[PDB]
């Protein structure tokens, strides 16, 4: 399913620090340059180990086998009502 | 932005995209809405079946020829017959086999073809022209971009003739609708979803977003309004007000929604 | 009279079995997987599958402070 | 995309006509 | 379907595809012009490959 709410992480700095505005501008720059994206793909997806089919199914024919056996059952029924 | 810098307005509330260049001159509140540059095209027509699609795999010539062949076999039998029935059997065998196969190829061709997935595919093909607004955050994004795909796309867009750029959103969308799917419009995800939820509903968004950014409320640098507005945006975000508002304007009253 | 009936019917069933045969190959296998829970709304409505969050943090506080129906129920 | 080829099948049509020709031949030598 | 599997083409049709998949490992010589080409290269695909 989807996400319950939409929010985000962030770099935290003490109120009134000289580092705050530089840090923010840095994050913006990294965001627009795609640094954050490439980093995410690096750690999450790129090395991701989890990652059409020509193969046989016994299951698809099973239903028709059921209608076959049912048909033969009806056949036995008719054979009985006749005799 | 100009009104904010030169003090003609105390605050700016609008789908204003947060960019570094704008963050240098003004102050942005925490984003109240999330978006991204996305691709809008014309959705393909579902079906136009006719009865002609059944006569498609086998040629009209083959139908006429098999009819005359049929009547020829009948008039031959009218005048030994074992090789006739045999040859006819082989004939209709080859034909029904051929029909079955060609029809199979039709059915492959139908579902197999994928028109567009991601922006990279747009960059790799010249068949479908594509463009953005005459101005705004998206165009500037493509322009300043050093990223391979976006660089290529920008080069094409600027160099392409006639101009692929449009003045307004409605113009771009109208261009998407009129072009029979030969034109793609690059616009922020929000607007795309909104237009996608509005009649005639002939347009759709394909693939993910090219980038991830957000809108925000802007206030003059050193304004007293900045921190209260920000804490307010946070309050609304946590309270779910923003979510309910988007559902209100975008989805809930959606005609095709 | 019945000969052309047999003929037309044979042609009909011929075209149909041919079409079915052709489409089945293309259809192949969907390999689709069933999902017990489609969305968060469904989760609130069933007691069969228990669910939880961390002992503390933003998620727990979200559920605690939530005035939204579904999330409220889930929290309770 | 449909070749719907009349040419490939044309040959089988030819062997059909040939078979019916031989058939007419046999029908003639019979009577 | 099986005979279309035989008819299936392009396991790897380009250098880019190697960059796009982690299943098949790939490499160059311990030294020489190729490795240095990949090291010094600033163009996207080959860069990724070098990384
Ligand atoms: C709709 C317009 C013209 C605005 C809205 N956001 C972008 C902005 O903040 O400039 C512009 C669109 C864009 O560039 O994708
Ligand atoms: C992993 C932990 C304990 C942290 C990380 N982010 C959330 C936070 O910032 O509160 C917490 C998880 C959570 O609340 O479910
Ligand atoms: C065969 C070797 C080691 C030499 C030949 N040319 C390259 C060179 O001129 O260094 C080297 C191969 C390579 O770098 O792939």
């Amino acid at each position: 399913g989807g996400n319950l709410d939409s929010k985000g992480y962030g770099i935290a700095t003490p109120k009134g620090s000289s580092l705050g505005t530089p840090v923010n501008l840095a994050v913006l720059k990294l965001s627009e340059q795609g640094v954050l994206d490439k980093l995410k793909n690096k750690w999450w997806y790129d090395k991701g180990e989890c990652g059409k089919t020509s193969a046989l199914s016994l299951s698809n024919v099973a239903g028709v086998f059921y209608i076959l056996v049912g048909g033969l059952g009806l056949a036995m029924l008719v054979a009985l009502i006749e005799f | 932005v100009g009104e904010l810098v030169y003090g003609k307005a105390d605050i700016a509330i609008a789908p204003l995209t947060i960019t570094l260049v704008r963050e240098e001159v003004i102050d942005f509140s925490k984003p109240f809405m999330s978006l991204g540059i996305s691709i809008m095209i014309k959705k393909p027509q579902k079906s136009k079946p006719g009865v002609f699609s059944f006569l498609d795999p086998l040629a009209y010539e083959i139908w006429m020829a098999i009819v005359f062949a049929y009547i020829l076999v009948s008039v031959v039998l009218f005048l030994s017959a074992r090789i006739v029935a045999g040859v006819w059997w082989f004939f209709t065998l080859i034909i029904i086999s051929s029909y079955t196969a060609n029809l199979a190829t039709f059915l492959t061709v139908e579902r197999m073809v994928s028109p567009i997935e991601s922006a990279e595919d747009l960059s790799k093909q010249t068949e479908i022209a594509y463009g953005t607004l005459d101005s705004g955050s998206t165009k500037e994004f493509f322009r300043r971009s050093k990223i391979a795909v976006f660089d290529k796309m920008w080069t094409y867009m600027r160099s392409a003739e006639p101009s692929v750029f449009v003045r307004t959103t409605a113009e771009g969308v109208a261009r998407v609708r009129k072009s029979k799917g030969k034109y793609a419009y690059l616009l922020e995800s929000t607007m795309n979803e909104y237009i996608e939820q509005r009649k005639p509903c002939d347009t759709m968004k394909v693939g993910g977003n090219l980038d991830s950014k957000g809108y925000g409320i802007a206030t003059p640098k050193g304004s007293s309004l900045g921190t209260p507005v920000n804490l307010a945006v946070l309050k609304l975000s946590e309270q779910g007000v923003l979510d309910k508002l988007k559902n209100k304007w975008w989805y809930d009253k959606g005609e095709c929604g």
